[PDB]
């Protein structure tokens, strides 16, 4: 098809074409001989309008050809994927072996039948005391991490990837890691940390940079998730998906939407945002009759720290809870800076207690919450005037919350705590108070 | 019908020519793959279809077939104990046929079973002058509910041939000669979801429904055909409240709709619900339940259709004269599908991104439920009582969906996770919550219980509201800052809080409480009220009244455990008060 | 009848090859199955006519359908037998009796009253409520609305004013036009209960429009009632009073349709023409020179989130000749009806006070009760701000007065009628609590007459 009619920015209009389909891959043979790949964004009787991945610069319309590849964006799935690093479209950026794929899969996949899902069963020990204890992660869950620009979410991400394990199964998670539109220093942090710890042996990495095409960014989460579902539901592996940063996906999504001349809904994002996000996020869980599973830790930055911003808002409704990272804590030097007040895991009740973790799990978590509650209420009322507004009991709460934030949550991004250790240190932090301020009847269980 | 032709595929928007016979809102099988779609606009023969499925790999030249109807449901034998999505796809069946755990693109399967044999039992003799909503026979469908086969809307004539026998829902079971000619009636009928089923007359829902749950039946009651809305903050035991209603309530059937919930959260409804035991039969609660399931993952049309398909089913059983309960959770996710739907249609947005006709959609929904007179000669009385959960993002009142629901519906049970942190179950906030049926329930309740029940309930409400009055004062100063007269009242309400309001869903006896038992428990704490107030007024002091009555107040704590058989056990509390009060005259 | 439907886009439909179709004209749509649907001509241009169908365009086949062009805009079939009858928003036999045979058909938009032809509101209507009769006097012809909120008892008050409303001369030619706008079936049925229980039906036409009725029917509702109202007021010559509930429900429908037509949303999401559109409804109230009998309007509106600077209450405020406010704080205290008289005002009140209409003393009693109740509230204010000892003896009595003013005066229950005489009698009684020296707003001769 030598019938390039128009070029308007990235977009290109091919006429008198034959039997093309929406979201089909193309190649553009330029008159110099250079080849650029592209995707169909729209098709009509005569015409079909496309967007060029690389960009449109330096193309003579007359003497350039368009080849229609016949298929959408595909991932060549293989078990030689473990230990490899790919780009946002699945080409290798590591210079290893060939990677001859067992087969090619569409990157959208198919919705899990709502009655084919299985309850998220088993406890995942992330090694992080604010998660494993207060906001417990369960295999098959979707537990995201809300953060902000210039916060250590980067670090947390790599930690959960290196530390997370299920208790006594000798099963290791395969870690599918996807980076969407992150800087170099950001991508290098990750790939280095995985090589420095042997974490890459357990991982398949999809690495998309901020200066990569906007259409590649959008592909990356779907690319990574297709490899996850593959390893999990065709190879029967327990898979843990970590993806950052979703804001960058949504941002890239706006770029194409505005390119397809689509009128945005709430807050300038597409109407179909919710579906798009659900489409990605609900590619997870256990499946009745299948060995493998997909757990999902999505990571996003909250633009201007606004909770009601569509990106953290819509993600709220879809995922079972969320993990919050405040500037207030990171500036106080908290590692990791998890604010447990707004933080929640909606499934924590499925895998905690006798024979799962330990007996005291619930009580401590609930007792630590309301003690830390008044703890930060005493601190904000301490600036009313002190100490003429702090009583004998109030003093112990600002003294509780300070040590709670410093000694309990603030553990450092390379410290790996067990559930044994987390509850013990929680007991000993609780021990700061008299047995009157309630915690079960046998509270003398640990002292 | 005529085969149409794709002329443009832009995102989820499809253009097609030859669509001249199709109507607006007609459902379509778009493209080769044949994905689901709906005609939104027509220009000449060119139709504009919204497709609610991955449109990738769909190009022009491909065909577009119309189903020939707007979004409908198949109504008949094989519908109870079934799990569907918002567009009524058999989820069980889907697995067996696709041999797959995944909802594949454009795979089409009949809603009900067209190959299942049933015993059709004729109950109307040949030569009968029939109209819509008349019973022509019955099928014993489940271990509980009897499927009454009805005359479809539109047909009116005379029965020529009717036999009892074993037929599929595709076999003719009847021959009625109408003004047109022979029209065979089959076992199943269809019905557009968005259009409400006809009735003879709408009547005020005045018959309160026994939910067994104390705080509801007593203080915030819903009538058979009334509507209630529930906030859904996390950890407030919402599912527990839902299930109690779903079983204890004296409705014949239950319709549950999951609008568009979190995957793993949706699986909890799927696992838990069938394992609910029907209070009366002992059989699975499913045997009198139709359940709709929708992950957020589901096609947006399905998420939007969720409550409409639900209530269309709920109506088809109401026409049989039954009492039906429709539960949807949440209606916020539904509204969230409407919002997206609005966005994709490039409409002028209303408030906070919702379409301007949101309040109208809700009114359209909550007014399809009520006490009715069904069609047909029998003039049978059915009803739909509507229970809807709302999850307002950050748990809010301001949000439009909540405000518009509360503008049309009468009862509001406000679940509070602070009262759940205080271990108060069920978690209903007695101050915030309300029921408009209150003063109407007085009329029916005083009539049927031969007592001053309304005078009792609204008195308890003066006490509980006065508690919050005093709790502001107690927390203000100290405690002794109140004379015995206030100090008495603070405990009276505390007795209501722990001995009447607090109810345990799991305890074999406390799980359900009937009218008498409820009336009694309410009175025997109210009998304590007036008696001790006359005691304190004539010299006797606070401390004297309390320390000694412990023999009966720790026996008042037991009231909620007396079996229904042992009526007079609580009735005898009215005596022990009049004696122990006479002990303080010495 | 034209068989040429070219386009349907949402609730909007384009019919070509038409002739002499007029703007605002009424249509009907014959669907391929047999169903009939009413509609409006929005915009007519060339041989094309673009229309919006009331019940929506849901399930229409374009090829096999037809349109009839009625040749006349919205119309109400008027007759004097309409009294005691219930019609819908489009004014059809909703109450099941003998079908009405209308004298004529009036366009619901009616016509503007010539400013010179207009007679200024004079005389008095006995509402039965002390806070409206005495301090914010409703005057035949006036526009006087109710400012409310959700869950407040405006519905109770609407049902009460409809019953207790009557004139102080020939009560024989007094009627009440009641409009239900977008209310629920059970809200409707409540009004049907209170009307056919006290028999206010026997002097009233009812227009019952529902929350699930098509939005365009909700828009039409008040214009029908007002057409019915002017007809009974000039044509038949009666002092007619109009009650219309949830004006907010009207505006909700207005912005819903406005958005359907893709109109540019003005302030707070409502159309730029919100002011004017409401005026084509409220200004219909008033009197006419030489013509006996008048139209008076009592619109009811719930203030969204109690906000008075909200478009609905504000733009109504900018039109009407005063306002009647219902506050949370007073319904909280069990005062029925919860009327706060401080923020309320009737502008044309002085045309229904003095001898003949009410009583000569009317003026001073109103202006003394206000000036006192105001200071009594200012006292109630510093009462629990600097301790109840900071307000002296002079202050203390006034605070006891404001206390009895709400419980006994403003509170009167939704089922007990009060005549102006009773209002004035009880008014002087509360006033008694003050020394004759502090009662300075009243001159000497008005004083010595009232025990």
């Amino acid at each position: 098809y030598r019938t390039i009619k128009e070029v308007v920015g990235p977009l290109m209009a091919v006429e008198k074409v034959s039997g093309v389909k929406y979201e089909e891959l193309i190649e553009v043979r330029m008159q110099n001989g250079e080849i650029r790949r592209g995707q169909v964004l729209e098709v009509q009787e005569d015409k079909a309008m496309v967007q060029i991945f690389e960009g449109t610069s330096g193309i003579n319309l007359k003497n350039s050809s368009v080849r229609f590849l016949g298929h959408p964006l595909q991932l060549g799935v293989s078990e030689d994927m473990i230990g490899r690093v790919f780009d946002g479209l699945g080409r290798p950026k590591d210079n290893g072996p060939e990677i001859l794929p067992e087969k090619y899969l569409d990157i959208n996949g198919e919705v899990i039948n709502p009655i084919a899902r299985d309850y998220p069963d088993e406890f995942i020990q992330t090694g992080i005391s604010a998660i494993d204890h207060l906001n417990t992660l369960v295999r098959g869950q979707k537990l995201p991490v809300f953060s902000g620009s210039g916060l250590p979410h980067k670090e947390l991400a790599a930690q959960i990837a290196r530390q997370a394990t299920v208790l006594d199964s000798s099963d290791d998670f395969a870690v599918v890691f996807a980076a969407i539109g992150i800087t170099f220093e950001e991508a290098e942090f990750f790939m280095e940390d995985f090589r420095q710890t042997g974490a890459i042996d357990r991982s398949v990495m999809f690495m998309n940079l901020a200066n990569d095409p906007a259409i590649e960014r959008i592909a990356t989460p779907r690319m990574a998730l297709t490899a996850a579902e593959y390893l999990a539901y065709e190879k029967g592996m327990h898979v843990l998906v970590i993806m950052t940063d979703m804001t960058n996906y949504a941002e890239a999504l706006r770029e194409i939407s505005a390119a397809r001349r689509e009128v945005p809904g709430r807050r300038g994002y597409p109407g179909y945002l919710y579906t798009n996000l659900a489409t990605l996020f609900e590619r997870a869980g256990r499946i009745r009759g299948l060995k493998g599973s997909v757990t999902q830790i999505p990571i996003l930055t909250m633009p201007e720290d606004d909770k009601t911003h569509p990106i953290p808002d819509l993600t709220g409704y879809i995922t079972e809870g969320q993990i919050i990272l405040t500037r207030e804590l990171y500036k106080s030097g908290i590692q990791p800076p998890i604010d447990v007040l707004p933080s929640l895991s909606r499934l924590k009740d499925k895998g905690t207690g006798a024979g799962k973790t330990r007996e005291d799990h619930a009580a401590t978590m609930n007792q630590l919450f309301a003690a830390y509650a008044q703890g930060k209420q005493a601190k904000e009322l301490a600036v009313v005037l002190g100490e003429s507004a702090l009583s004998d009991i109030d003093k112990i709460y600002a003294k509780f919350a300070e040590r709670f934030e410093n000694e309990y949550v603030n553990q450092g991004f390379y410290t790996n705590r067990t559930i044994t250790e987390t509850l013990d240190l929680g007991w000993e932090l609780l021990a700061m108070l008299p047995r009157t301020e309630l915690r079960i009847k046998d509270d003398l269980l640990d002292k | 019908m005529q085969i149409g032709k794709i002329i443009k595929v832009s995102g989820p928007l499809v253009m097609a020519e030859n669509m001249s016979e199709a109507s607006i809102q007609d459902m379509c099988l778009v493209g080769d793959l044949g994905v689901i779609g709906e005609i939104i606009e027509m220009r000449q023969d060119v139709a504009s279809i919204q497709v609610y499925e991955e449109t990738s790999g769909i190009g022009p030249g491909e065909p577009v077939r119309s189903t020939g109807e707007a979004l409908s449901v198949e109504l008949g034998p094989g519908i109870i104990s079934q799990m569907f999505d918002g567009i009524q796809r058999p989820l069980d069946t889907f697995m067996e046929v696709t041999q797959s755990n995944f909802l594949g693109r454009g795979v089409q399967l009949p809603a009900l079973d067209h190959e299942k044999q049933w015993w059709f039992e004729a109950t109307i003799e040949e030569g009968t002058e029939v109209s819509a909503g008349d019973i022509i026979g019955y099928v014993d469908e489940t271990k509980i509910i009897q499927h009454k086969i009805m005359v479809p809307n539109g047909i009116k004539g005379t029965v020529q041939k009717i036999e009892s026998g074993s037929f599929t829902i595709d076999d003719p079971i009847c021959v009625i000669e109408t003004e047109q000619g022979l029209k065979e009636l089959t076992m199943m009928q269809k019905w557009p979801v968005r259009r409400g089923r006809p009735i003879k007359q709408k009547l005020n829902p005045d018959v309160p429904m026994i939910t067994g749950q104390r705080v509801i039946d007593t203080f915030f009651p819903v009538t058979k055909g009334g509507a209630a809305a529930v906030p859904g903050p996390f950890g407030a035991g919402k599912t527990v409240v839902q299930h109690q209603i779903a079983k204890w309530s004296d409705v014949d059937l239950v319709v549950y709709v999951g609008c568009g919930e979190r995957g793993n959260e949706m699986t909890d409804v799927v696992n838990e619900f069938p394992e609910l035991i029907d209070p009366n039969t002992g059989e699975s609660l499913m045997e009198r339940t139709v359940l709709i399931a929708n992950t957020s993952n589901m096609p947006v049309a399905a998420r939007e259709a969720s409550i409409y398909t639900g209530i269309t089913i709920a109506e088809y059983f109401r026409d049989m004269g039954y009492d039906v309960a429709i539960m949807a959770d949440s209606t916020s996710r539904w509204a969230e599908a409407l919002r997206e739907m609005s966005g994709r249609l490039e409409e002028m947005p209303g408030d906070e991104g919702y379409p301007a006709y949101l309040g109208s959609r809700l009114a359209e929904y909550y007014e399809r439920s009520g006490r009715v007179i069904a069609l047909g000669s029998d003039q049978r009385e059915g009803s739909i009582t509507a229970i809807s959960a709302v999850s307002p993002s950050g748990g809010d009142i301001s949000e439009p969906v909540t405000q518009n629901t509360l503008r049309v519906v009468k009862v509001f049970w406000g679940l509070d996770s602070s009262l759940a942190q205080k271990r108060h179950f069920p978690s209903i906030n007695w101050i915030q919550s309300y029921s408009l049926y209150s003063t109407e329930v007085g009329r029916y309740m005083d009539q049927i219980l031969q007592q001053d029940w309304s005078d009792m309930v609204t008195e308890g409400m003066r006490i509980l509201q006065e508690e919050e009055q005093l709790n502001e004062i107690v927390r203000l100063v100290g405690i002794d800052s109140l004379s015995d007269n206030d100090r008495l009242t603070l405990e009276v309400a505390k007795s209501i809080r722990e001995d009447y309001l607090q109810q345990n869903a799991f305890d074999d006896v406390d799980t359900f409480t009937s009218r008498e038992k409820q009336f009694n428990m309410l009175k025997v704490i109210l009998t304590f009220g007036k008696e001790a107030r006359k005691a304190l007024s004539l010299g006797a002091y606070f401390n004297e009244i309390m320390e000694g009555t412990v023999a009966v107040r720790e026996r008042i704590s037991r009231s909620k455990y007396i079996p229904e058989e042992e009526l007079a056990k609580i009735s005898s509390i009215n005596e022990e008060i009049k004696e122990t009060i006479q002990l303080i005259v010495s």
